[PDB]
């Protein structure tokens, strides 16, 4: 029975985090939670707020508003790989209704290397930063996250096309990984073939692994063939087996003590967590319960039924103790 | 009768080039195809000769060559050296719904106009230690302030609403803020169309959910890269658009996606509907509107039928087959 650091963050965000408490103790999952308000200060994170995470390892973060903390809590835990496990939903339907594509984003590096210059008057020069270490890293936990989730495939996406020795390099680190997993299958595209397949047959993409833009990108539009970022699950995996779990849409602060919100997002990040740690058994059942609920009807919230956050919340209680 | 350069490349280039000299041999355009070819060659004398000839006749249509991303750093796309060397500084794109050709999406009408030589196709790259790599997306006050003039410009001209500048100012602050602050002045002088920002992630999430809210769409290289393919497989892939390239003086014509479509190369399934609406676009460009219609409208005609589909819009017929009734359709137009 471990503790899991409890970032509720604001708007609806303590509305949905509460919806998440009742439904982890009605599937009596050995979590308690120790929730922790994070605020940049002094910047920084709170002392209290990077002592708990420190000491448990995994975190479940609601939506926070806006140095941004996002920012600071990369570079505090050196989250260093963003996972986004987009899987269509029966019952909320969008045009794409086969996907289940899993992009791994290089989360410290690339284009956001935080390096820009004015070089004369009127020109800018962007630095985008590829490492041999960085780019090694981000290969390594694709393909140990593509065995651990049981996934066939691997592709790398790039540009090396026209950024020859930066998406290059990073290509030759995910070429290394490759051949020494043999397990799984891996191929190389273009970011522009990606998003042009993608569009037209998702169906086909497994675990997309790729430096920090594209999986900037690629991630938001893969969580828009699914439904949204209401929807979409999200976490990142740090250094010393720190990982933190969130949503990603906003604090919808306009409902955000009505009873109207949805907290499928974060609910589907929490049972992302479960499963990273090693208790496959409830997270899947929570899922199950959570999908049944979406796909069944008239127990829907506004953005997803003309239903309150707290039925939507009960149904799912009352469907995962009916195992 | 205008002499044009033309560049095969490779893949399904030079296939789909000999289907747009019968077609243009049987609407009698007065059109003489120059031929440049473009080697593997690491030596660069091909790409060159084939800019020489571009500065001479000032119009080309081109397929797109092959970059081998295994070679070294020092080996630059052909495509780019090119785009860069004629200073084509606007690629413009439109992706329109085709009646026949039915997708998960329908009333999108896009024109995308996207800075076409700098960002981070500028080829400036270095090591400065060992596994430390850095490379310079550039963007200027310059390039940024002539390509919104042009999607401006495009968008009173062929009677448009909304310019929407995508970028990402709010990460790439200095760079992606210099872009939309160029936009942003060019708006002012045009205050009859509405301007809207998007960020790059989010607009690719509005493209694959809500397409139909898009008018006129600028942006940088990259983001119009990613765009561009998004939009092209929003309306039915890489077969149906047409591409253009703008200099002030110049202009070279392609397929929107700019694929080297390797894997379907000599198998008679290409799709020739890209092709030819591109070198449609180049005989308006040469202001022989007339031959531009009778093929655009003789090639738009055969999309309505489902028959006449290649195997990427989810057909059966062959290449050949589909040049067939496009030509069948022009030959009633002249007589
Ligand atoms: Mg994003
Ligand atoms: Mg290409």
């Amino acid at each position: 029975v471990q503790t899991v650091t409890l970032i509720p963050g604001d708007g609806i965000g303590p509305e949905i985090s509460a919806a998440v408490m009742k439904i982890f103790d009605a599937a009596k999952a050995p979590i308690q939670w120790e929730e922790r308000n994070v605020t940049a200060i002094q910047w920084m994170i709170p002392s209290e707020a990077k002592e708990s995470m420190d000491k448990n390892k995994m975190g479940l973060k609601g939506p926070l508003k806006t140095p941004s903390m996002n920012l600071l809590l990369r570079k505090t835990f050196d989250l260093y790989a963003n996972v986004r496990p987009c899987v269509s939903i029966e019952g909320y339907k969008t045009p794409y209704t086969d996907v289940n594509i899993v992009t791994i984003r290089e989360n410290t590096e690339g284009e956001y290397s935080g390096i820009e210059h004015v070089i004369v008057d009127g020109v800018v020069q962007s630095i985008k930063l590829i490492t041999e270490g960085a780019s090694k890293r981000i290969a390594e936990f694709a393909f140990e996250y593509a065995r651990n989730n049981h996934r066939s495939n691997v592709t790398a996406v790039h540009k090396a096309n026209i950024m020859r020795m930066s998406d290059g390099l990073f290509l030759q680190k995910c070429r290394e990984v490759a051949e020494s997993c043999k397990d799984i299958k891996f191929n190389e595209m273009y970011l522009d073939t990606v998003c042009l397949n993608m569009v037209q047959d998702p169906s086909q993409f497994d675990v997309l692994v790729m430096p920090n833009l594209y999986g900037d990108i690629l991630s938001d539009l893969c969580a828009g063939l699914i439904g949204g970022l209401g929807v979409t699950p999200s976490g990142n995996i740090g250094a010393n087996g720190v990982a933190i779990f969130e949503s990603v849409h906003g604090t919808a602060p306009d409902i955000a003590g009505k009873d109207m919100a949805n907290p499928t997002a974060l609910l589907l990040s929490a049972v992302m967590m479960l499963r990273h740690m090693g208790l496959f058994d409830h997270a899947a059942r929570i899922e199950a319960a959570c999908f049944a609920t979406i796909k069944d009807g008239k127990s829907l919230t506004k953005d997803l039924g003309n239903a309150k956050c707290s039925d939507f919340t009960e149904e799912i209680c009352r469907r995962v103790k009916d195992l | 009768r205008h002499t044009v350069t033309m560049i095969p490349g490779d893949g399904i280039g030079p296939e789909l080039m000999l289907h747009v000299k019968s077609v243009f041999r049987h609407a009698c355009v007065p059109v003489d195809f120059e031929e440049v070819h473009v080697s593997s060659n690491a030596d660069e004398e091909d790409i060159r000769n084939a800019i020489m000839a571009i500065r001479r006749n000032r119009v080309a249509l081109k397929g797109n060559i092959e970059t081998n991303h295994n070679l070294p750093p020092s080996h630059k796309s052909r495509n780019n050296i090119l785009r860069t060397s004629l200073d084509l500084y606007a690629n413009v794109i439109h992706c329109k719904s085709l009646p026949g050709v039915v997708t998960r999406h329908k009333d999108i009408d896009i024109l995308i106009v996207r800075e076409n030589t700098e960002g981070e196709y500028s080829s400036l790259e270095h090591e400065s230690v060992a596994g430390v790599v850095e490379s310079l997306k550039i963007i200027t006050k310059a390039k940024s302030l002539r390509i919104a003039e042009y999607a401006f410009k495009l968008a009173q001209e062929s009677g448009r609403k909304k310019v929407t500048a995508v970028h990402k100012a709010n990460i790439m602050k200095l760079g992606d803020g210099l872009f939309l602050q160029c936009c942003r002045e060019v708006a002012a002088r045009y205050p009859q169309i509405t301007f809207e920002n998007m960020i790059v992630d989010n607009t690719t999430m509005q493209l694959v959910s809500r397409p139909q809210q898009f008018d006129v769409m600028v942006m940088p290289n990259l983001y119009g890269n990613i765009v561009n393919n998004v939009c092209a497989g929003l309306v039915g892939g890489p077969g149906l658009v047409a591409g253009a390239n703008y200099g002030h003086v110049y202009a070279v014509f392609e397929t929107a996606t700019r694929n080297t479509g390797k894997s379907i190369a000599n198998k008679n399934i290409a799709n020739p509907t890209a092709t030819l609406l591109a070198s449609c676009m180049m005989l308006d460009h040469l202001k022989l509107h007339s031959y531009a219609t009778s093929i655009r409208k003789a090639v738009l005609a055969s999309m309505d039928n489902e028959n006449m589909h290649t195997p990427d819009i989810g057909g059966q017929g062959t290449t050949s087959e589909a040049i067939q009734d496009v030509i069948r359709h022009i030959r009633v137009i002249n007589g």
